[PDB]
């Protein structure tokens, strides 16, 4: 029952807050054939995260009319892309669940930082 | 025969749609060994003249006793006869198995109400004027001849001459409700005599209705002897469709539960597919069931079970 | 639908637009003296009802099933049946026990007599539940008779005829053209207004909602297992367990015979064996760079609602 | 999609006939001397659309199975009697039976081509 804080990457503004529900890090090796030389240690690290009850900041909502995630140990995803996949249900819809995937800039080459 | 088969078909078709109303007479109550009216009339006659009929006499003798011996004597004599309880017979179960929209009964007993409670269908019982206004349920058990629920006094019931004389004035709401139910719903008469006061009054009222503006009520006759054909025509031209229990099955006169059971088993068992034997009627039935589905591009195969009940 | 009550026991305001009575009620439960004496007594009753049913607190901030039928106290049930039932309430669970020990003829007669005596019911809930249970007992009697006339010949060799033909004919006559779906609609409108939560018991397939929710939860749990993700809040497995226990306790404590049918057996078998499979996956789960134990109630559920082949499949998996 | 005939062992009368629906043959393995190849083999068969013969029915008011597709013969089939009631009325009766093996014969099922 830990909380995820969404921040706008540029500034300290809070995009929204939610509770971390499911976090999947299915980071393994990719195809071998398609990619004597010095080892590079290729990888296909992926980090998905889901938040159960996310309420968007009122000031951010008013202003709206790159993102960072802080999962509280403390984990931080400097860059996260929220996947906006909307599906409707016959049962009138009420839990707004937000799914986002961690991204990795080429220069930094790091996706998530977990620190005590 | 074709006449009785069509009668049963109409009754079952009305019942399946929830448009069936049952007019339960005193024979259904007698089947439960309830004290028939003639017993109480004989008791009144004995009390009046010392030592012990017709439609006129049935109304007169209680009427004479009422004003000759007093209200209290009338109430006591009637309570000593009607206070006894009886078990609901299989005919009540058969009546309720049809899921009738309403039950109208001239009986002052609670056997029909007890059967309705048994079956689990809540029939708001209307036996007094105040009952009509405050009846939460949409299913009415209309006691058009009063009831003893309030008490065992003779005022609560309609069984004496003056009570019948002022029935329209005394029971305006109840009479209007009964007539509306008769006009709207399919009516089946069971436990009533063909030459009955209530049935004759209903026929007299129906005569006032515009031709073919109403549905002819069904009358289940359970008399020991087969009905005379002439009387059959007379009553079928008066606005009745007669189903004779004596004609369908031959049974000894002394017992009556067999005739009621035969009529009700024909009603319950009968299904629209029960009568289709011609192969020209099989296609007729199938087309009748499937024709409205032609408006749909595709019908789920498993869903077809709903179409064929 | 003003609020949403969840299995954990926390209410969430979902549709209540006006003043929030539950939001204030929970704080009021947590200065109550300013309430009237009647209001204080009614709040005490409400608090007892809410804490006994598991509605503890609001969203922002084990099970014990009390019944002789669940625990298989087949002799205490017989003793209870023998005792003279003082009240109709004590005669309802007595008919349930009669059904639980076979004795379906006695149970049907007792339910019919309870329905007969439930005319003066203050609320009529016992009458509705007795109608449901009598329909269920009639169904059980019919299916048992069919089995005895069929498989009951290959199995046991002989013909048994546990129920007399007169009783079977009478019950068929009473239950003819009895649409259980209409039973709740054919009730006094006061009952329908007050007892709206009992409507689901009327339909002949009342576990469809529970089965569908369990299917959704099973799919979620299996997706989590396949992906290898980690659930943080109340996992779908915990939700499945909580709903299984709620259904079991509601059906057993209220003495409903539908708890003995194949539908409920399969529902419990699937609710379990999904907790067990998820627990086994949790045990054999590799660590990355970045428990479940069976109680007495779990043993009883597995023994009752699991066929031998189902237990074999669970062992294999 | 073959047919199954259930017959009385002694008299040979056909108790019933139905349509085979499922068959599970799962034989697998505390339980220096000569190897005896001890095995614990089980054969279960679930049958569909079983209707009991009128003659055997009226008579009733050890068994054999003959499942003919290529040609299968199960001697000493014990019919399991697990009865469950569905709240949904009922739809055909499903019969399950387990193949039995006598100690002397030691044979549970036979395949005929
Ligand atoms: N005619 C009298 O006034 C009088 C006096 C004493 C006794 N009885 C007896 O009662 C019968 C007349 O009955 P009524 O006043 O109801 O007129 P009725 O016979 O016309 O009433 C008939 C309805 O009541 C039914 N009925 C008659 N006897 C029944 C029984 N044993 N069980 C169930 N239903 C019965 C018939 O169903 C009929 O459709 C007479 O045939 C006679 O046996 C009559």
């Amino acid at each position: 029952t830990a909380d995820v804080y969404f921040k706008r990457k540029s500034d300290g503004k809070l995009v929204f807050t939610a509770e971390a529900q499911t976090a999947s890090f299915s980071q393994a090796i990719s195809e071998e054939k398609l990619r004597k030389p010095l080892y590079i240690l290729k990888s296909e690290k992926e980090i998905n995260l889901t938040v159960k009850n996310a309420f968007f900041d009122l000031e951010w909502l008013a202003m709206t009319q790159r993102y960072e995630v802080e999962y509280r140990i403390y984990i931080q995803f400097p860059n996260v892309s929220p996947s906006g996949e909307f599906e409707m249900s016959l049962e009138n819809g009420l839990a707004p669940e937000i799914k986002f995937e961690a991204l990795a800039d080429t220069d930094t080459d790091e996706m998530a930082v977990v620190i005590e | 025969d074709n006449n009785v088969v069509e009668c049963i078909k109409e009754i079952t078709e009305s019942s399946r749609n929830g448009k069936l109303v049952f007019f339960v007479g005193a024979g259904v109550s007698t089947l439960s060994d309830y004290p028939q009216w003639w017993r109480l009339v004989d008791k009144y006659h004995e009390e009046l003249y010392g030592s012990p009929y017709s439609s006129d006499e049935y109304l007169r003798i209680p009427q004479i006793f009422y004003n000759v011996k007093g209200e209290m004597a009338f109430d006591g004599i009637l309570k000593d006869f009607f206070q006894v309880d009886k078990p609901t017979n299989p005919i009540h179960d058969k009546i309720l198995a049809m899921n009738p929209a309403h039950v109208i009964t001239t009986n002052y007993d609670n056997l029909i109400d007890t059967a309705c409670w048994k079956r689990g269908k809540y029939f708001s019982v209307i036996s007094a004027e105040e009952d009509v206004a405050n009846a939460t349920s949409s299913r009415y058990l209309l006691k058009v001849a009063g009831d003893f629920r309030k008490g065992f006094k003779g005022e609560n019931v309609v069984l004496k001459e003056d009570d019948y004389l002022n029935y329209d004035q005394n029971y305006p709401l109840i009479s209007n409700l009964m007539k509306t139910i008769i006009a709207t719903h399919t009516i089946v008469f069971i436990g009533y005599g063909l030459g009955d006061y209530n049935i004759n009054m209903l026929l007299n009222w129906v005569r006032k209705l515009q031709k073919d503006s109403f549905h002819k009520p069904f009358f289940i006759r359970t008399d020991p002897s087969p009905i005379e054909n002439e009387t059959l025509i007379y009553y079928e031209n008066k606005g009745l469709r007669i189903i004779d229990a004596a004609s369908l099955i031959d049974s000894n006169e002394y017992d009556y539960l067999e005739r009621y059971s035969a009529v009700m088993d024909l009603l319950i068992e009968s299904q629209e597919n029960k009568f289709i034997t011609k192969d020209d009627e099989v296609i007729d039935y199938i087309y009748g069931k499937i024709s409205p589905l032609f408006a749909l591009q595709y019908i789920r195969k498993i869903d077809l079970k709903h179409v064929f009940e | 639908y003003d609020y949403h009550f969840e299995v954990n026991g926390t209410v969430v305001r979902h549709k209540n637009k006006g003043f929030g009575y539950m939001e204030r009620f929970f704080e009021l439960k947590e200065e109550r003296s300013k309430l009237s004496k009647k209001q204080y007594e009614r709040f005490n009753a409400l608090f007892n009802f809410f804490e006994k049913n598991g509605v503890i607190c609001m969203a922002k901030d084990s099970i014990e099933i009390n019944s002789l039928a669940y625990h298989g106290k087949y002799d205490v049930m017989k003793k209870f049946i023998e005792e003279q039932s003082v009240s109709i309430e004590d005669d309802y669970k007595k008919a349930f026990f009669l059904a639980c020990l076979g004795r379906w003829e006695e149970s049907y007669d007792l339910y019919s007599n309870i329905i007969l005596n439930s005319i003066d019911e203050s609320n009529g809930c016992v009458y509705y539940l007795s109608q449901i249970n009598r329909y269920r007992i009639y169904q059980s009697i019919t299916q048992a008779v069919t089995q005895f006339n069929g498989l009951g010949l290959l199995t046991f060799g002989r013909h048994y005829k546990p129920f007399t033909d007169e009783f079977l004919a009478r019950i068929e006559r009473e239950m003819t053209n009895f649409n259980i779906d209409d039973l709740f609609n054919g009730m006094p409108f006061e009952f329908q207004k007050k007892y709206k939560i009992l409507e689901f018991l009327s339909d002949n397939q009342f576990l469809y909602d529970d089965t569908v929710k369990l299917f959704e939860l099973t799919n979620k749990v299996r997706s989590e297992m396949s992906e290898g993700s980690y659930s943080f809040g109340m996992s779908s497995d915990i939700v499945v367990l909580l709903r299984l226990y709620d259904n079991l306790r509601f059906l057993y404590e209220n003495c409903l015979w539908s708890v003995s049918f194949h539908e409920f057996h399969q529902y419990i078998r699937n609710s379990m064996s999904l907790l067990i499979e998820k627990a086994e996956y949790e045990r054999t789960r590799d660590i990355d760079e970045l428990g479940f134990f069976m109680e007495y109630y779990d043993f009883v559920n597995i023994s009752r609602h699991f066929k031998i082949d189902d237990i074999k499949n669970l062992e294999r998996s």
